[PDB]
RNA sequence: CUAAGCCGCCCGGUGGAUGGCUCGGCUCGGGGCGCCGACGAAGGGCGUGGCAAGCUGCGAUAAGCCCCG
RNA sequence: ACCGAUAGCGAACUAGUACCGUGAGGGAAAGCUGAAAAGCACCCCGGGAGGGGGGUGAAAAGAGCCUGAAACCGGGCGGCGAUAGGAGGGUGCGGCCCGAAAGGAAUGAGCCUCCCCGAAGGAAACCGCGGCGACGCGGGAGUACGAGGGGAGGGGACCGGGGUUGCACCGUCCGUCUUGAAACACGGGGCAGGGAGUUCGCGGCCGUGGCGAGGUUAAGGGGGUUAAGCCCCGUAGCCGCAGGGAAACCGACAUGCCCGCAGCCGGGCUUAUGCCCGGUGAGGGGCGGGGUGCGAAAGCGCCCGGAGUCACGGCCGCGAG
RNA sequence: CAAACUCCGAACCCACCGCCGCCGUAGAUGGGGGGAGUAGGGUGGCGGUGUAAGCCGUCCACCGAGAGGGGAACAACCCAG
RNA sequence: CGGCCGCCGAGACCCCGGCGCACGGACCGAUUGGUCCGUGAUCGGGUAGGCGGGCGUGCCGGUGGCGUAGAAGCCGGGCC
């Protein structure tokens, strides 16, 4: 149902706009963490983040997951499919799938893929 | 650790088919055999022609959720269905005049599974 | 919602192979009988001479993949298709 | 047919690998004596375990005769003979040699035990027979030739 | 149009990580070959190149001399 | 199915070389231009080193030479910037600035107006009455409003996101022993790279697969192969089929009976599911009987109505660093 | 007058039986197997001891191993998991 | 001090939408499973520790591919 589809897309948009960037404790303090930003669970005995005190960054929780019906979909609402040639370009569903040309595809093959996608009426996320 | 269950695709398909058959015909014997087959491999049912002769009557239908082995002696005329048969067990049943079939053939012959006796 | 992704014909073996996808968001995996009925109704196929080789569901996606075959006559099935598949279909 | 990864791969970030406080898992002191030490003779660290799960670990029992003089007496049962008569017939251990059916259990096994039941009248020939075996054979109607 | 100072982006310096490469290592079932010396051995010293210090090779015939293929 | 220049032998290279100690002896660092040197002819400045033009090359990759990260330093750019206090961050938004691509968007952005339904919750104007009083009670009214879910109209280029900074509130760093860490308790100048449940033997278990009263090979042999891959043989050996006992030695239910879960059969209620009742009941439990050891015997311990064995993977115990 | 007295004697605690309540055929009570960690505890009420702090037990409530809202900050106090 | 009347004030209590988990069910996978459905006032803090799933790196047997119209690597951004 497109109505529920749109409602859940808006719900996911709001939720992932409010979602924060989960980063390990003291990521800002040392360059070794700034150049390689990640999240690591705080395990220390006195870690304030582990103790989950107010005024400290938050930690990932299962509740933050987006609704099932629209999980992993493009913000436009389509479904991404990685494509490396025309053979697997042709195997998509234009009404429900979109093609993302792999970064390693040269321009010679990319122009062919783009013209074939135009012929088949399939949306392309990176048309160049 | 975790119970993975049978690695045999044929056995998994047979279990699923038994559950569906029990649903279709409104009987519980097939679901019972399904979970009995699902039990862990190190505890899988083991039966012998001696026990079958001891407890089965002539012309009866027997289902063994596991393996049937040829230890002992057999006189009865029994239709026995089991996942696996040892050559000795199958030969003994054939000589006694019984039938060594699979649960699939048992289902086909008796879809409602009335009168079938489970041996473990 | 069944969408056919490929149809192939092989008269040398005498059958038609059908690759399709069922789009069923918010619904369980459709039953084999329902899928067969829908496919036969849409393709005008003979219900008595068609088999659903498999239906597969992959993780959270609501796009299940189905493969089916349709034979010209029962002779080719009795010659090729295995007994367990025939029993599962229930057409024998 | 099932394969799994090692627990260390899951414990990579554990910082202890399931050994508790960092003081434990050091050596002989952590085990309370290397090997089978502490089982009761002088050190009683594992005396409580020894007196329950490994009784008679300390002490002595009777003697053992030299293996050279220890003769082996193979034993077979009437149940086994009756159940495997056909195989004996194939191997030649059993034949007819007249109306009666003879079986030579002298080639294998030296003593016949009386476990089970006897159905058909045979004649076994062995060296020694249990009283129960002889009684069962006579009741079944076979002959027990003492050869 | 604020002096020093702080964070971020770009460019430049300093450094030598990463990536790719490999005439070197390590391991190995099977196969081959296994002693040299008073007819002066192995290890070493010193010499030897047109320009030649190191390594390598050679010994006042000294990065070489002669014969068969 | 080993490593790929802090790895692999200590040595990928003028390596047991240079160097340290009287001595015995100890012992490093150090690889890469380009396809071809085509390795910058000439001009100006400079004492020189070198700098600026100009040439070579697909690309300076310019020999201080494949790529050129981080730490650190200098310049430009954007933000703050000399009356302001907290481990340098968290929530929310406001200034200044950026904003092609990958995110939405002219098939309509922020925005302005209007209409409908709305969970939990939920006023007041005014009317009458109670209370010394703060105030309360009935109607208004479960009304206006309400998270959110929809629709229509106007405009026509932003929104999301990002850097810095301001305001309000909150927040005394990281690892570790400890009852107790911000600690005047220990380890913590920065960055890059390396870094710590491995292998064998035995044993107890579980996940799965083969065979099954049997299971399984070991050393080794033949065939074939570029090859150690692949095929077949190999029953010696090991475990199980019979246990009890120090030993001599003796030597057992293939079901005699009772309870009974699942399943099966019959009946009643139940739309159906399901529930109840009565039989049969594999597996399960219990009697009875049996073997052996102690005994004069009774009686007790262990055992007896057939499931084990091999293999792959995992957890654990002991010994080896 | 009595911790090492009792002619008397509660609150209260324990065992068992019937029932209400709760849990249990979506499998409890119970049984078998694999893997542990734990052998310094603290605050609070009570009991013995000590001038007191404190020491030694007991009660299992809270911190240890526990967020959020308060007691100005506060381990232990109040609400709250 | 003996009382009383209003109002503020939590992640607690109620409601709306979402995620996962435990249990049961239907259907569906050629190796541990997948989609959906029903109940949860009687599921959702966590140290030692136990258990399940998932993410990342080198190499090997397969399978399907990209690249001088520019691979690996490296700096800054968008999305999931």
């Amino acid at each position: 149902d497109e109505k529920e589809f749109k409602r859940l897309l808006r719900v996911r948009a709001r939720l992932k706009r409010k979602k924060p960037r989960f980063l390990r404790q003291e990521w800002w303090r040392y360059p070794k963490f700034k150049n390689d930003p990640k999240w690591r669970r705080p395990k220390g005995i006195d870690s304030k983040m582990r103790l989950k005190l107010k005024g400290k960054p938050r930690s990932p929780s299962i509740g933050w997951s987006s609704p099932k019906l629209v999980r992993g979909l493009h913000p436009s609402g389509y479904e991404e499919v990685l494509v490396h040639n025309v053979k697997e370009l042709e195997a998509l569903d234009p009404k429900r799938q979109a093609a993302r040309i792999a970064h390693t595809v040269g321009k010679k093959k990319r122009i062919e893929i783009i013209k074939r996608a135009e012929e088949l009426g399939i949306k392309v996320l990176n048309p160049r | 650790m975790k119970r993975t269950g049978p690695t045999d695709p044929n056995l998994r398909r047979l279990i699923r088919y038994l559950r569906k058959k029990s649903n279709e015909y409104g009987v519980k014997i097939w679901k019972d055999v399904a979970w009995r087959l699902e039990r862990p491999r190190r505890q899988r049912a083991e039966v012998n022609v001696s026990k079958i002769n001891r407890y089965a009557n002539d012309g009866e239908m027997i289902v063994v959720p596991g393996s049937v082995l040829g230890a002992g002696k057999l006189e009865k005329k029994v239709i026995v269905a089991a996942w696996k048969f040892s050559e000795t067990a199958r030969r003994k049943i054939i000589e006694a005049g019984g039938e060594a079939i699979t649960i699939e053939e048992l289902i086909e012959r008796n879809p409602t599974g009335s009168g079938v006796r489970i041996m473990e | 919602e069944i969408r056919i992704k490929e149809i192939k014909e092989n008269k040398l073996i005498g059958r038609k192979e059908i690759y399709f996808e069922i789009y069923h968001p918010g619904e369980p995996t459709p039953s084999r009988k329902d899928v067969k009925g829908k496919l036969v109704a849409m393709l005008d196929l003979n219900p008595e001479t068609t088999v659903i080789q498999y239906i597969r569901s992959y993780f959270g996606s609501y796009i299940s993949k189905g493969y089916a075959k349709a034979y010209d006559s029962k002779e080719r099935m009795l010659y090729i298709e295995p007994e367990y598949i025939l029993i599962r279909d229930g057409l024998i | 047919m099932i394969r799994r990864r090692k627990k260390v791969r899951k414990l990579r970030g554990s910082h202890t690998h399931g050994w508790g406080c960092k003081k434990k898992h050091r050596g002989g002191g952590s085990k309370g004596g290397r090997g089978m030490a502490g089982t009761g003779k002088r050190n009683k660290s594992k005396w409580t375990w020894t007196i329950k799960y490994a009784p008679d670990h300390l002490g002595k029992r009777g003697f053992s005769r030299p293996p050279e003089v220890q003769r082996e007496v193979r034993v077979v049962n009437l149940k086994f003979i009756d159940e495997h008569l056909d195989e004996l017939m194939q191997m030649g251990i059993a034949y007819e040699e007249g109306g009666k059916i003879i079986v030579d259990v002298t080639q294998f096994a030296d003593k016949v035990l009386g476990t089970g039941k006897l159905t058909r009248p045979l004649v076994i020939k062995a060296r020694a027979f249990s009283p129960k075996a002889e009684e069962k054979i006579k009741a079944a109607g076979g002959e027990a030739v003492l050869v």
